[PDB]
């Protein structure tokens, strides 16, 4: 993101499995990660007529600090990321709405802590089914599926 | 003029014409007409067809 | 060079023919007669691709290194090629 | 009351009022005899 | 336990108080407002919450999860707010930049758009503070990016109209036209007519409201009129 | 992925958009009936109807089509048959 | 005579060109074809 | 080659004549665009033009089709596309 | 879309507005006797009873109309035949 | 050319006349505006002016007719518009 680009630095990228064109990137400031939205999440298609990089392709307006944005390996454009404030959110970019998100967690006791990562899993259920998790920082051990990003499930 | 157009209640300058026989053939004898309403722009347009 | 070593391998009783087919399907030499060096070119094309694809779908990351197909009348060798391969017939008896 | 004073906008008067001003500005520069 | 939940319905309060003004739009305004009633409804015991989660944090996560169910109502209104405040600034932005005398069509297309959202607005279920201030606002900017539209065609309306073309003949040592000079030159004071005859009569946001708010740019720039006309007559001065 | 025009009955700068809108369709989705209906949907609207899209990654068609409005070409390993009849 | 005249048109639409084709996915290089200098192989 | 038809919109006996078409083109055409051109031209014969027809094992369609004039079945485990547009 | 005049016995006022009405028309329907529907009604208020239009892209037609009111013309591949009589 | 009648606001002697004069006319004539124009003369010649006739395969109209002059039918293919106005 040209404007952006100039303060911030990068510390999270991904490609989306399915769309090997597309490049994602989450840059931010180092510091008061814990109270501001800090950036964006942004896109960009390495695909037809992409000829200006640095015009983004998709931005994704998170409210606070995100890490490890990942993209679900079948379903063709459905990420999900870790913010800071201990959160996971999972957006459905499919709306081209692409800030809105599609579930949010909770606030209370099961996953209060600053996760630091996010991973997908295959669920033992249809393939095209993907577990979603997190790492306590606290010693939890946390899964959950897309609708149970609310609720956890262990 | 001989037409059957519904009339304009503003006029900006308006340009029209008409064309005329006379019997022994078509000389296409044509006049040019102009036309402006009310206290508008009235050198500002009146002077340049003149 | 290579034309030395193809007429000398004509010579060979086993060999019944060769043929150089360049452009998918389009030779440029030929020791055989024309209606087979056509029909010759086209077939060995395809089916050198087909064994291409077997192997590819065997493991995706392998391609054809040799391709032998061998029957009554006589047997057919190609290799496989950037660009174009060469075909070779000769009587295994 | 063409002016619209009591009203407020960031992106769309500024770049109004920059494309207003550069075309007026460009054609007032033909300098032409008319 | 508490402050994780404390500090967002805390954070909501002294966020959408200074960034709900950012648009003056009363459907966020007067429904913050209900939300800071909501807040002070709680506040009339702050002098007892401040020793609630000291002893017992439980009554204290009542009153904020009271605070936090109006914050999600507040926050989901922001969002649509926020939505379409960019969505309706986008399109004038463009429609600004379309010449009337080239891209006509673009022009209409964006209104189209624009009407659109508008329609989006109200299908909400607003009152019509609510739908005014949206689609009030945003016709003066277009009245803006209207007569910017307009003023350039004063400049050089005759430069940009569809092209005309006449044949020239000898005949019986008369010229003669295919088709007449006099309805070529028809052809091109109807052309510069119908351009000026665009800018009073609009239908994009707020389709049913007053067309003045746009026609009025006709007679202030009318200045104008003695430039396009000079050059029209100018030029059929020098075809003469 | 890669396109590859094999025919084409076409204008070049139509040739382009049917792969483009291919493309744009194989990225959003997984099903080809539903890429080929976003194929087809899109070209009513800009070209005037009636197009029909066939995608897949195996068959074979024998079709009529109108003169300038038939294209046949590959994205990876998946053939998009593209054409105007009615 | 109140039907002063009564004039009659004539109007035909232009026809549609179509032509057949041949499509296959698995195949040869060519894959369809509508229905001998080989400078071709030169360049290599 | 035994018939199942998934959908058709066409009549009884011209869904006969689809299947009866496809399964002469099958037993006499081992490759798939020649097996289409069979069954497309008995239909142009037969019930005027202009018909097209896809015959594949892996494929999604979206087409438009003339009221009564298409069908959709298989043949073991290919699928034929028949139906008239223009 | 782009209007082209073919064929016209009627004044320029008329011609004008029946391209208008057309246009308006196409963009409204889909169904070439509601486009027809849609020309013919706005001409009999606006130019007095009674026209008739034909709307489509394959016809042949022979008519008798009455002087100066008479239009053929394309929107696109699509002709409209407008005329007054009786 | 066989004849399906769809609406006809005719006595049945002139539906029967109208359908063979029609499938005459397609006989003798190959295009269109004239296979019109032989149905429209004859039917001026035995049950007065003025007619109209509309011949071809695409294309949707809204007309306004004389009470019991009016009929619509295909034959085959082709659809047949013919009814009395002025």
């Amino acid at each position: 993101p040209p404007a952006q680009a100039q303060g911030l630095h990068v510390t999270s990228i991904s490609w989306n499995s399915t769309g090997s064109v597309v490049a994602c990137a989450y840059g931010r400031l180092d510091h008061g990660d814990w109270s501001t939205l800090k950036s964006f999440v942004c896109a960009w298609n390495l695909d037809r007529r992409d000829l200006r990089p640095q015009q983004p392709s998709a931005v994704v307006e998170v409210p606070s600090a995100v890490l490890c944005l990942a993209f679900h390996p079948t379903q063709p454009s459905h990420v999900a990321g870790g913010l800071y404030s201990g959160e996971v959110l999972v957006w459905d970019l499919s709306r081209l709405e692409d800030p809105l998100l599609w579930r949010t967690g909770l606030t209370d006791d099961t996953h209060t802590d600053p996760v630091s990562q996010v991973v997908w899993l295959p669920e033992p259920g249809h393939s095209h089914r993907f577990q979603v998790l997190s790492v306590a920082t606290d010693g939890k051990v946390l899964l959950w599926q897309g609708i149970g990003v609310g609720q956890l499930q262990l | 003029l001989d037409r059957d157009e519904p009339p304009k209640p503003t006029l900006a300058l308006e340009y029209t014409y008409g064309r005329r026989a006379k019997g022994h053939n078509t000389p296409k004898d044509i006049a040019h007409f102009w036309e402006l309403g009310g206290g508008t722009s009235l050198l500002d347009l009146i002077s340049i067809p003149i | 060079e290579v034309e030395e070593t193809l007429k000398r391998l004509q010579s060979q009783k086993g060999v019944q023919g060769i043929i150089v087919v360049n452009t998918e399907g389009i030779p440029i030499k030929s020791t055989m007669d024309n209606p087979t060096t056509t029909q010759y070119a086209s077939l060995m094309h395809s089916f050198i691709l087909k064994a291409r694809s077997t192997v590819r779908d065997i493991d995706p990351q392998n391609d054809l290194t040799f391709l032998r197909i061998r029957s009554k009348k006589n047997e057919i060798m190609v290799a496989p090629d950037k660009d174009y391969f060469l075909i070779v017939i000769q009587n295994p008896t | 009351d063409p002016a619209r004073d009591p009203q407020y906008a960031e992106n769309e008067v500024d770049e109004m009022r920059i494309q207003k001003d550069l075309e007026l500005e460009q054609y007032k520069r033909s300098s032409s005899k008319s | 336990k508490q402050a994780i939940i404390l500090k967002q319905v805390a954070h909501f309060y002294n966020s959408i108080d200074q960034q709900m003004i950012q648009s003056q739009r009363p459907m966020m305004l007067q429904s913050a407002l209900a939300f800071e009633q909501i807040i002070k409804n709680s506040k009339a015991g702050s002098g007892g919450k401040s020793q609630i989660t000291w002893d017992n944090p439980k009554e204290l996560e009542g009153y904020i999860q009271k605070l936090q169910n109006a914050a999600e109502r507040l926050a989901t209104e922001n969002r649509k707010l926020r939505k379409w405040h960019t969505t309706f600034c986008e399109k004038v932005v463009v429609l600004m930049n379309i010449d009337l005398l080239r891209q006509q069509q673009r022009w209409k297309d964006g209104l189209q758009e624009l009407r659109t959202g508008l329609a989006t607005v109200e299908a909400q279920g607003f009152q019509a503070s609510d739908m005014h201030a949206w689609k009030q606002h945003w016709n003066h900017q277009l009245y803006k990016a209207l007569e910017h539209q307009y003023q350039m065609g004063l400049e050089a309306l005759n430069e940009n109209l569809p092209e005309i073309n006449i044949d020239l003949t000898y005949k019986q040592g008369r010229l003669q036209f295919r088709p007449p000079f006099e309805e070529i030159r028809a052809k091109y004071y109807r052309e510069m007519k119908r351009f000026i005859g665009i800018p009073n009569q609009f239908k994009g946001v707020g389709e049913a409201g007053d067309e003045s708010i746009f026609s009025i740019m006709i007679d202030r720039n009318a200045s104008g009129f003695l430039t396009i006309f000079s050059k029209a007559e100018d030029l059929f001065r020098r075809l003469s | 992925r890669k396109a590859v025009i094999k025919n084409a009955d076409m204008s070049e700068e139509m040739q382009q958009d049917s792969v483009e809108c291919a493309t744009q369709a194989l990225e959003k989705y997984n099903i080809e009936k539903d890429i080929a209906a976003h194929i087809k949907k899109e070209f009513d609207k800009k070209y005037n109807p009636t197009w029909h899209c066939i995608v897949g990654r195996n068959f074979g068609s024998y079709v009529t089509h109108e003169t300038k409005h038939f294209i046949y070409f590959y994205l990876g390993q998946v053939a998009i048959l593209l054409f105007k009849s009615g | 005579q109140c039907n002063e005249d009564n004039v009659e048109r004539d109007i035909q639409t232009e026809e549609i060109e179509t032509r057949e084709v041949w499509t296959q996915h698995p195949g040869e290089s060519t894959v369809v074809s509508g229905g001998t200098s080989d400078a071709v192989v030169m360049p290599k």
